[PDB]
């Protein structure tokens, strides 16, 4: 919808990533792996937990309505009565229909640019020393194990640490020492 | 029982809503009717 990630240009979600909501998918020289992004997990929980909470609290002086008896010869005050009733129910039925129908809509476009701006918080510390494939996913120039996955998946990763490393591979598949 | 009709009964309904225990009394007891007589005062329609 919205954002562009969820059913985007990431295709698909993935069933092997079960501890959590997002998160990141590895492959190197020493293994293969999931990993879910807790932090950011744990914040979009917080946010839906006190959404669930949020309505809870709205709805505590909604309208109760306790009856009252009526008489043969009073039909018509009687019937004021039940338009009356009738009539709140409605109204907070409605609300309450449409409430939800509202946050759903808000709840799913909240995942939608989580998701999003993970990926491009990877993007921005990943500059050149990265390709962007695409498709949800980054290879590498310099060749990245797994202490190095790390910092990455917890944001704080080094360019000018494998500057060189990589920008020696940027400067080969470019073909430029092709000339002598 | 016997027939009849409870005068402003509704509004009385609406009046013991709002009450929780009551505490019957005697006000008027029944050996003081004195002149007239109380004991000759029933009917098929409410039997015991």
């Amino acid at each position: 919808g919205l954002f562009g990630a969820i059913a985007g240009f990431i295709e698909g979600g993935w069933q092997g990533m079960v501890d959590g909501w997002y998160g990141y998918h590895h492959s190197n020289e020493q293994g293969s792996g999931y990993a879910a992004d807790k932090e950011s997990t744990q914040k979009a929980i917080d946010g839906v937990t006190n959404k669930v909470n949020s309505i809870i609290d709205k709805m505590n002086t909604q309208f109760e309505a306790v009856g009252r008896e009526f008489n043969n010869l009073e039909r018509r005050i009687e019937n004021l009565n039940k338009k009356m009733e009738d009539g709140f129910l409605d109204v907070w039925t409605y609300n309450a229909e449409l409430l939800v129908l509202m946050e759903n809509e808000r709840t799913l476009d909240f995942h939608d640019s989580n998701v999003k701006n993970l990926y491009d918080k990877v993007r921005l510390q990943l500059r050149d020393n990265a390709k962007e494939l695409g498709n949800g996913c980054f290879e590498f120039y310099h060749k990245c194990d797994n202490e190095c996955m790390e910092s990455v998946r917890n944001g704080t990763y080094d360019y000018p640490q494998y500057s060189e490393e990589a920008r020696l591979k940027r400067e080969e598949i470019s073909g430029v020492r092709s000339l002598v | 029982c016997y027939p009849g009709d409870f005068n402003d009964y509704e509004e009385l309904k609406h009046l013991l809503s709002r009450i929780n225990h009551f505490e019957k009394i005697q006000i008027i007891p029944k050996s003081s009717w004195s002149s007239h007589e109380a004991s000759l005062g029933v009917s098929s329609a409410c039997p015991y």
